[PDB]
């Protein structure tokens, strides 16, 4: 056993706080439910605080807690995320959508009591206004990916890289390319890993009860790649 | 107020495994039904928790047996997927739906065999559970049990697919794509050299590439195995494989600073002029990187 594993062995509260800002339309997002790593999963609920979402929901999700993916007993000395708890990572992205504007985004991912907590600030900029995204093109699901991890040893943490797969209405998709950087943000030591691989599945739904602009998220992770 | 108050409290009993708790606020007029703002009721927390005489209570009260949460999950899924085989059999025995779907398209024998639960595996097919059903990602409980290892429980489904004995080693089709487009030797290539050489063997396509564009060599140069790329190769890997990719298998040999898979990849015809999508021979990452000695085999090769 671990430090930082323990805390995650098993059902944790989870907190999301998003502050954007896309092409000057600012908003906000809250989001909490649960997450247990021992199966990957998440279960959550977010909302528009602020009023209507300028943009599609589906292009939050990747920034909406990799700390919650599933690494098996043979790769648990991989898994950067667990090992910076509870004092926790900062994870900053670029997300260029292909023909269109890019997403940048800061978070702090960390325990505050027993509740792990991402906070994230999201700047975007040069979309079209009659793009997929200020445009509303985008359907309301999701696919799976996968997410490709490697140590960046001479900076204490972990790079991360992968292509996001948005269906557009037509029938068509959209491309939304993601770079990735993650930091500890104590001194204590963190595992660097070896080359692999998450794979992702979420399923995006509606709750017929909520008024506000809403996005009920299922979400399995698993890492793999190491024999 | 008074009620939901109530009805939180038997929510957290039910949660903790406090069965006396149970009693006295079911007594008190705590709703068996009781649900939170996401759906979720007593009888998914006992059955999720393992709390067998709670789950026993709320359905003798009229609890009801098929009641989904936001996410869809009813209380079989959550039972299935933590192993709790004695409350599966009572859930089942109550009316459960055996092919309940979360909103992932999870049936409860999908988690079961994912989880890696045999006994609860064989329950839910003995109650009508649909071996061929996939889920939004075109998985079947076979797929994610091969998926996670559980190979037990994939010689089972597969025998009640009429598929015949052999399923713990895979299925029939060593050309079959997930919807990443990963075939067995995608997977395969991150470091399991003997089922690489079987795969081959039986047939699979060396060439195929992902969803991304990536080939299996690809991803064997990424994670930094000599023998399988050495094996892909023999077999016919596409040396240079780019195609959406962006890169070939020689930048990423590159990026990561392994020598004998570049030397490899040069022997076999690896192209030292291809440009990844921002412009960069290997070579300029090898030296972005601090890879000396790539470097220099890389200058070398002209």
């Amino acid at each position: 056993v671990s430090k930082g594993e323990e805390l995650f062995t098993g059902v944790v509260p989870i907190l999301v706080e998003l502050d954007g800002d896309v092409n000057g339309h600012k908003f906000s997002v809250s989001g909490e439910g649960e997450g247990d790593a021992t199966y990957g999963k998440l279960t959550l609920k977010f909302i528009c605080t602020t009023g209507k979402l300028p943009v599609p929901w589906p292009t939050l999700v990747t920034t909406l807690v990799q700390c919650f993916s599933r690494y098996p007993d043979h790769m648990k000395q991989h898994d950067f995320f667990k090992s910076a708890m509870p004092e926790g990572y900062v994870q900053e992205r670029t997300i260029f959508f292909k023909d269109d504007g890019n997403y940048k985004t800061r978070a702090e991912v960390k325990f505050e009591g027993d509740t792990l907590v991402n906070r994230i600030e999201l700047k975007g900029i040069d979309f079209k206004e009659d793009g997929n995204i200020l445009g509303h093109k985008l359907e309301y699901n999701y696919n799976s990916h996968n997410v490709y991890i490697m140590a960046d040893k001479q900076k204490n943490g972990i790079k991360v890289n992968f292509k996001i797969r948005h269906n557009i209405e037509d029938g068509s998709v959209q491309l939304a390319d993601h770079y990735q950087q993650n930091t500890p943000i104590g001194d204590g030591p963190v595992l660097l890993p070896d080359n692999h691989y998450l794979s992702t599945q979420s399923a995006l739904s509606k709750d017929p009860n909520e008024k506000r602009d809403h996005m009920v998220l299922l979400e399995f992770v698993t890492a793999a790649g190491i024999t | 107020g008074p009620g939901s108050d109530l009805g939180k409290k038997l929510l957290e009993a039910a949660r903790a495994g406090q069965d006396d708790e149970v009693r006295i606020l079911m007594a008190n007029g705590a709703d068996v039904n009781a649900a939170d703002d996401v759906g979720v009721t007593p009888l998914h927390l006992a059955a999720q928790r393992g709390h067998l005489e709670i789950v026993e209570v709320l359905l003798k009260y009229g609890a009801d047996v098929n009641a989904a949460d936001l996410w869809g999950q009813t209380p079989l899924h959550l039972a299935a997927t933590a192993g709790h085989l004695e409350i599966v059999e009572v859930l089942l025995k109550n009316g459960a739906d055996v092919n309940a779907r979360d909103n992932i398209g999870h049936t409860p024998l999908h988690l079961a065999a994912w989880a890696g639960h045999l006994e609860i595996v064989e329950v839910l097919l003995k109650y009508g559970a649909d071996v061929n059903a996939q889920d939004k990602f075109g998985k079947t409980p076979f797929d994610l049990a091969i998926d996670n290892g559980n190979e037990d429980i994939a010689e089972v489904l597969q025998k009640a697919a009429g598929g015949g004995s052999g399923g713990g080693s895979g299925g029939g089709d060593v050309n079959a794509y997930d919807e990443v487009g990963w075939t067995p030797l995608h997977r395969a290539a991150w470091g399991h050299l003997e089922l690489v050489e079987k795969l081959l063997k039986n047939g699979a396509d060396v060439n195929a590439a992902d969803i991304d564009g990536y080939t299996p060599l690809h991803l064997a140069a990424f994670s930094g195995h000599l023998e399988i790329v050495e094996v892909l190769l023999k077999y016919g890997a596409d040396v240079n494989a780019d195609d959406q990719a962006g890169f070939t298998p020689l930048h990423l040999a590159a990026i990561f600073g392994h020598l004998e898979i570049v030397e490899v990849l040069l022997k076999n015809g690896a192209d030292v002029n291809a440009q990844d999508k921002f412009g960069k021979t290997p070579f300029d990452l090898a030296i972005d990187n601090g890879n000396e000695d790539i470097a220099e085999v890389l200058q070398k090769a002209a």
